[PDB]
């Protein structure tokens, strides 16, 4: 089916109407999401089957048709924009500017925004429109406002 | 079964809604992919 390089909403027609689980990246043939989206499982695009390659349950991370694509870093002081796929919503791109998340095995970057479920699998993106990670897994603050990591995979 | 659907480009857009704070978090990840703040 489809294979153009862009964000794609991941949908699902088991449970009430058409709802939508997730959002993926399309490059280089490649489709990138998030494990908690699709579990491993085979996607569909149009008449065309989509298998798992490469998973990762640490990670949270899934690559269909191939390895790993996105290999771009934030770079640790520039402002990013979240391209937001919230579900039944037009893509948006949200600028902000991440905070850190501090783990015993080195820090990693994170955006203090906040969507509905379905919109995990967004991608962030660099100055150049390469995508330095993806959005939908992080930490629930004292408020009850989400603050999710930047996710990157590695190019093998 | 689950599908996909094109939903746009993957840009930069000048003037795009500025928003959000940069918090300083000490974390923990678990072996099922779990984030949780450390205090
Ligand atoms: C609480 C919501 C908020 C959220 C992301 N969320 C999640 O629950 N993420 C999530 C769920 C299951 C697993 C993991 C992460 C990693 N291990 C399994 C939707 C959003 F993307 F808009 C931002």
């Amino acid at each position: 089916g489809e294979t153009t390089d862009g964000v794609y909403r991941v949908m699902t027609r088991r449970l009430l109407g058409s709802t939508q689980v997730g959002v993926g990246v399309m490059q280089e043939g490649v489709f990138h999401t998030m494990w908690h989206v699709t579990k491993g499982a085979a996607l569909r695009s149009g008449e065309g089957r989509l298998d798992p390659y490469w998973g990762d349950v640490k990670q949270d991370l899934v690559s269909y048709c191939g390895p790993w694509k996105l290999d771009a870093a934030w770079d640790g002081l520039s402002e990013v924009q979240l391209l937001a796929v919230p579900p039944g919503e037009r893509a948006k791109n949200i600028q902000t500017l991440p905070g850190i998340f501090k783990t015993k095995d080195g820090d990693i970057g994170a955006v203090a925004l906040d969507y509905p479920a379905g919109t995990s699998g967004s991608p962030i993106l660099d100055k150049c429109g390469r995508v330095i990670g993806l959005y939908g897994n992080g930490v629930v603050i004292k408020n009850g406002s989400y603050v999710s990591a930047i996710t990157q995979g590695k190019r093998e | 079964d689950m599908y996909i659907e094109r939903a746009g480009d993957i840009t930069w857009e000048k003037d795009a809604e500025v928003t959000g704070n940069s918090p300083r978090l000490d974390v923990a990840l678990d072996e099922s992919g779990d984030f949780s703040l450390v205090e």
